RNA sequence: CCGAGCCUGGUGAUAGCUGGUUGUCCAAGAUAGAAUCUUAGUUCAACUUUAAAUUUGCCCACAGAACCAAAUCCCCUUGUAAAUUUAACUGUUAGUCCAAAGAGGAACAGCUCUUUGGACACUAGGAAAAAACCUUGUAGAGAGAGUAAAAAAUUUAACACCCAUAGUAGGCCUAAAAGCAGCCACCAAUUAAGAAAGCGUUCAAGCUCAACACCAAAAAUCCCAAACAUAUA
RNA sequence: GUUAACCGUGCAAAGGUAGCAUAAUCACUUGUUCCUUAAAUAGGGACCUGUAUGAAUGGCUCCACGAGGGUUCAGCUG
RNA sequence: ACCUCGGAGCAGAACCCAACCUCCGAGCAGUACAUGCUAAGACUUCACCAGUCAAAGCGAACCUCAAUUGAUCCAAUAACUUGACCAACGGAACAAGUUACCCUAGGGAUAACAGCGCAAUCCUAUUCUAGAGUCCAUAUCAACAAUAGGGUUUACGACCUCGAUGUUGGAUCAGGACAUCCCGAUGGUGCAGCCGCUAUUAAAGGUUCGUUUGUUCAACGAUUAAAGUCCUACGUGAUCUGAGUUCAGACCGGAGUAAUCCAGGUCGGUUUCUAUCUACUUUAUUCCUCCCUGUACGAAAGGACAAGAGAAAUAAGG
RNA sequence: AGAGUGUAGCUUAAAAGCACCCAACUUACACUUAGGAGAUUCAAUUGACGCUCUGA
RNA sequence: GUUAAUGUAGCUUAAAUUAUCAAAGCAAGGCACUGAAAAUGCCUAGAUGAGCCUCACAGCUCCAUUAACACCA
């Protein structure tokens, strides 16, 4: 029977060479994920069909921000293949009320809070 | 006694309930006898398969007619055939349940030793008629020694450490990295990526 | 030929009807079984078909506990008198922790 | 969830039981089933010694199976010297044994000889019979 | 799937190969005793209990029992009486305190009077209410006496030596 | 046109069966079963629709479910917004393949039978054409742009050169068995040659070797794209 | 049981009689043998296990006869 | 063969889960007679109907089993109650044969012919040396087995066709494969020669006439260089034959009371089309006689190659 | 002579729980009912008696 | 291939369990001897392996054997 896959938790562990591979570090984890769907939910079972709808990834290549809590991480751990996770790193902090109007995404996952259309 | 005894077809206590062909008995590695005991050299089985009574007569003839009973001796590792095979009469449609019991087989998995031999010789003495009998078994089989079996296991282990390819079967299938468990089997979490169906793929790490 | 027949019995639909943690009101059925699986613990009765009906309203629990049979149960005392010296049986049991207290005292008259 | 990590909290199969000669290389016999024979012209003294033998086996933790009794013979006095007539019958009790320690044997036998009663024939041997 | 066991399993230190040489309970009241022992172990799995929870005196005793064992000729073995007033007069001195603490704890006196923090009453208090003129109905540690008998103050004795009393 | 004439009438006989069922547009929409002279059908359930009222539905974590593997159930947090109930209904209930656990059969079938999950009956690209595989879904215009899936790799067997005398036709057993019919033993001459490893003899006898020495493819109309090893992923 | 005339043994209402025969007559069958042919699963004449022949469900021969169905000598003719 | 009910496996750990799937069982018995009355709450054989369990109370002491069954209407009796192996077991209150004299509605949902899938069965090639072959595994044959390939048999499947895909042999014309019968070239031989056996390569060309049978087949007579294996809708019926098989008649034996029925046999039995489209419609082999000669070979018997010359015969074109 | 030391047969018992015995049933054993026998080697953490071990 | 039927003294039949009667065979008793007639006796794993009970017995597992069925294109 093809059943629901349950992943052992020794896969979700980072060896120290991975901290050289990707820039993240266990001290100071990122607080927010950016999830983008990169696979269709068709030819995939109904639980994955509704977990994508729960996470709000209906349109592929559309970014959503999400909490780095273990409950949401567990929902991601059944659709870890259909998605693409990048940690939302912030050079400047969260936007203020006068700074909400001019922001953008800037893939490589850097939510800049001052977006001008002018070169450097 | 230094000779393989007569193994009897159709066991003297017969079977009266017709068992289904429980097809786990060919798949994967063996939990049964994979090791040597009171011997030196043997037959390794590189793939699953049933054994009729014909192969039993073939082995009992092809080792005894080419072995000198003053120097070498031989023991089975497999039992007499116990699993019944049900065969209908020929020319019948589908329907009506299973037919009568026809014959009896014994199942051997991969890696289970079949015929073990020892005595006051060396592996090159036995290997001749051993590759004679080994090609006629109904799967891929091989002649092995206690030394060469260990050296082969060292090669199969060293290939697990030598590969530069970062994606093994065990990194992917245990994690279900592509959702590939939809395509794979549940037995590919434990057999490994080596076994496929009946055959055993030895070159695949 | 089909010398076999008769095996057209349906499924019994017996099992746990109320898993651990559920709030169970009085008289509800907890489990149904043949060939005993769970034994009754506190405030759990047993029907003639070995049903485990709940007696008092509360939350159901499941505990392993040591099994001391009835002495006139001649079926298992022969097991008891053949157990070795370090042996304790540990059957499993279903309980209910009762939720509502049996009654409070209410001021009705001033006399 | 469960089979699960309280699996086998209760299993009355491996604990309880189910359902020759002790070969025992080197420590040669470590004996199998011996039948020890208490025969007497009394019934009661042989029965008393059978009870005592049984309690001695249960005291020294040797295992026994059966304390059965062969059919009691009837012999008159042999009418051999006037010819003389009096019926004195021989009763028989037989206590089985199953196990033994080999080095222990002589102590158990010595206590049987030392405690052996009056007019009672002791005989150990092996088995083939029926009541 | 098979999760590993956390604590040491029961019946794990007895299952040998030689099970014909084990002790093997022949009774039922051996097994019931060894089973009702097991209601007290902490038991890592799950319990019912979790959800529902000098030398001179010795020599005098060994002399006095030696006297009483030989004096009765054992004639009244195959119908004694054991005089209860004497038994109570000795029990109130010796193990009355050890038993009235149990009555206090089953009534939950310490979780009401002292918020816990038990104590052993070393002084017995003979208190008796005046029923008419005679008799006096004594109050023990857990008795039942109605508010009719307790209309007037009772008689208190204790056989001790500066005190204060509270009802 | 006779297994029972023809014509009128009952008669628009009836038909669980076949065929047909005529404007535009848009939205929701898929098959657990149980009975049944029933399996070409219908009724109820499931699914679906619509309108409503009302509140939780999914996803889930420690704990938890039995003695004789994948997994499941229960399940707060958590991400989400559907669910239950009432009212009114029809239609499907003659289904395929793929993967997985199986069963029957030949461990045959584009075979039959259940279960978990897909897709298919629904558009689009790809695997040549293609229902079912892989990519992908909510729609229009564009003579914009980045992507997804997406192109089979293999070519394989050389080999030693030389030297050879003897106790001895080793004992036994055999018409005869002499290294070689079968048994027992397997020492010993020189440097080095086995009481012989294949021959070859009726037995012998001759050749050698061992030792010194020397340094994979076959079927029936006509093969089947064309081709192409080297300017920078 | 001695291919048996013969013997034993049941059952039955009676145990297929005369005939006739590999037939228009289950199968074994292109049965065996003689004639016909250079060569005959065809035709004629005999042999009977016909093991499912048979007596007015008529049986067996035979004279004439047949747009019957198979066999044939001789001629003869694309 | 089965039709209903229950337990176990498939269905390994909530539940469910098919089968003309594997194994067992049931159509009861026994003991009390409070096997009394009422009443919260639940479960439930995937609907319903049915079933199940049951605290409190009233009244009294002080049921085992797994299944062990049957609804409504009805028949009784004054009532309570009781009635089917209605076992086609959710039950029509009581109804069997045969149709080839058949008819109608349909179905490729469903069979025969054919196609297709498979390769159990079949055929061939290998691998392996057991054994034959006087010795000798391999000139030749081959057991126990193993791996691939073929799609000619007998099957099985039921995917196209039932608002028709006409069938067995034969005639006519053949096309292709090569797994070659001969003719050609080689290798080996337990090959002296003549003969043969076998392996590789070769598909240019050809592969007879009859008696019997519907016959493909098979048997047999006479031949020849040889009288090949197949496939092509078991090639080809808008080219033909209908003798079989395959309608209505009829007999004989058998089954059946009868109607009737028979891979059991036998006589008889309408075989349609005026061509719309595609396609199409003129391009040498072999045998034998002679000679070589009775030479090579063998001891003879017997007996050739290659070289030469001559005659035919069929095919093609005139 | 030195050393380990010291509760009735056993005790991570502190006057105990087990062990043990004799009747009654049981062929016996057992189960059970009845009954039974019992100990901190000797004086204020130390001392001298009891075994055991290490000795000549 | 499927159902159905049968298993006997030595041969056949029987008997609702238990097991007969009739030939065959074994002795005998009569005329010179057989035969015949009789009389004694003998001969049954009731074709299979268990016993649920107790089994020709009543259900298997059987192992032999016997008929019907092997179908109107
Ligand atoms: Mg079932
Ligand atoms: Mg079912
Ligand atoms: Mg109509
Ligand atoms: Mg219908
Ligand atoms: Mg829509
Ligand atoms: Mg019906
Ligand atoms: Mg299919
Ligand atoms: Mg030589
Ligand atoms: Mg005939
Ligand atoms: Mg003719
Ligand atoms: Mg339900
Ligand atoms: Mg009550
Ligand atoms: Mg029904
Ligand atoms: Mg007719
Ligand atoms: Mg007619
Ligand atoms: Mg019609
Ligand atoms: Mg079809
Ligand atoms: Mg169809
Ligand atoms: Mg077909
Ligand atoms: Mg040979
Ligand atoms: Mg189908
Ligand atoms: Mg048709
Ligand atoms: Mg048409
Ligand atoms: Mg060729
Ligand atoms: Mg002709
Ligand atoms: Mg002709
Ligand atoms: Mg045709
Ligand atoms: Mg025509
Ligand atoms: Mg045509
Ligand atoms: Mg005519
Ligand atoms: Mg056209």
């Amino acid at each position: 029977k093809f059943t629901r896959s349950r992943i052992p938790e020794k896969v979700f562990q980072a060896s120290p060479e991975d901290h050289e591979k990707y820039g993240g570090d266990p001290q100071n984890p990122h607080k927010l994920h950016i999830v983008t769907r990169i696979k269709s939910t068709r030819r995939r079972p109904y639980w994955e069909k509704d977990i994508i709808k729960m996470l709000g990834l209906e349109k592929a290549h559309t970014p959503q921000v999400h909490k780095n809590i273990p409950s949401v991480n567990a929902k991601l751990k059944v659709v870890k293949h259909l998605i693409r996770i990048k940690p939302l790193k912030l050079p400047q902090g969260l936007p203020a009320e006068e700074n909400m109007s001019n922001t953008c995404l800037k893939s490589t996952g850097e939510l800049v809070v001052q977006w001008h259309l002018k070169p450097v | 006694k230094p000779k393989l005894r007569f193994i009897e077809r159709a066991p003297l206590v017969p079977k009266v309930r017709r068992e289904p062909k429980n097809l786990s008995d060919i798949r994967g590695p063996s939990t049964e006898a994979t090791e040597f005991t009171e011997g030196n050299f043997a037959i390794l089985a590189l793939g699953g398969g049933y054994l009729h009574w014909g192969h039993f007569e073939m082995m009992r003839l092809t080792i005894n007619r080419s072995m000198d009973p003053k120097n070498m001796f031989a023991i089975w590792r497999v039992p007499a055939p116990f699993k019944p095979i049900t065969r209908k009469s020929v020319g019948h449609r589908m329907g009506g349940g299973k037919g009568a019991i026809d014959h009896y087989v014994t199942p051997v998995k991969a890696g289970r030793l079949v015929v073990e031999m020892g005595g006051r010789c060396e592996f090159e003495e036995v290997q001749g008629f051993l590759d004679q009998v080994a090609h006629k078994l109904p799967f891929a089989a091989k002649a092995v020694s206690r030394g060469t079996l260990e050296k082969m296991r060292k090669d199969q282990e060293e290939r697990e450490r030598n590969n530069q390819n970062p994606w093994t079967f065990e990194r992917i299938a245990t994690a279900n990295m592509l959702g590939i468990r939809k395509v794979l089997s549940p037995y590919d979490l434990t057999h490994k990526g080596k076994y496929w169906g009946k055959f055993y793929m030895p070159k695949r790490v | 030929s089909s010398k076999n027949l008769g095996g057209k019995s349906s499924g019994r639909r017996q099992g746990i009807k109320k898993m651990e943690g559920h709030y169970v009101h009085a008289g509800n059925i907890i489990a149904t079984q043949r060939h005993f699986r769970w034994h009754p613990g506190a405030h759990v009765g047993v029907g003639k078909n070995k049903c485990l009906y709940a007696l008092e309203e509360g939350i159901v629990r499941y505990t392993k506990e040591v099994y001391v049979p009835h002495p006139r149960n001649t079926e298992a005392v022969d097991l008891i008198t053949r157990l070795p010296k370090g042996a304790v049986l540990y059957k499993t049991f279903v309980h209910v922790v009762p939720a509502k207290p049996e009654g409070t005292f209410k001021l009705v008259a001033m006399l | 969830y469960k089979t699960k990590p309280t699996h086998g909290i209760g299993k009355y199969k491996h604990l309880i039981k189910a359902e020759v000669r002790a070969i025992n290389l080197g420590t040669d016999y470590e004996y199998g089933v011996l039948n020890i024979h208490l025969t007497a012209y009394d019934m009661t003294l042989a029965e008393s010694y059978a009870q005592y033998v049984h309690n001695l086996c249960n005291s020294l933790s040797i295992k026994v199976e059966e304390s059965y009794a062969m059919p009691t013979k009837t012999i008159e006095v042999l009418q051999l010297q006037m010819l003389l007539d009096s019926v004195l019958t021989t009763h028989e009790r037989v206590v089985q044994i199953s196990g033994l320690s080999a080095t222990f044997a002589e102590i158990f036998l010595e206590i049987i000889q030392s405690s052996l009663p009056e007019g009672v024939r002791l005989s150990v041997k092996e088995h083939t019979e029926e009541d | 799937r098979r999760t590993p066991p956390l604590g040491p399993m029961p019946n794990s230190d007895i299952d040998l190969s030689n099970l014909e040489r084990l002790e093997k309970y022949r009774s039922f009241d051996r097994y019931r005793r060894r089973a009702e022992q097991e209601a007290q172990a902490p038991h890592w799995w799950r319990t019912y209990r979790e959800y529902f929870g000098r030398t001179q005196q010795l020599l005098e005793r060994k002399q006095a029992i030696q006297e009483l064992r030989a004096n009765v000729e054992e004639r009244a073995a195959r119908t004694a009486s054991v005089p209860l007033d004497a038994v109570r007069a000795e029990w109130e001195r010796t193990c009355g305190p050890y038993h009235k603490q149990r009555l206090a704890e089953y009534y939950g006196l310490y979780r009401d009077l002292f918020h816990g923090a038990t104590f052993v009453p070393r002084v017995p208090l003979h208190v008796a209410y005046a029923v008419g003129e005679d008799d006096l109905m004594p109050v023990y540690c857990g008795n039942e006496v109605t508010p009719t008998e307790a209309a007037q103050a009772p008689e208190v004795t204790y056989e001790a030596e500066l005190w204060t009393l509270l009802l």
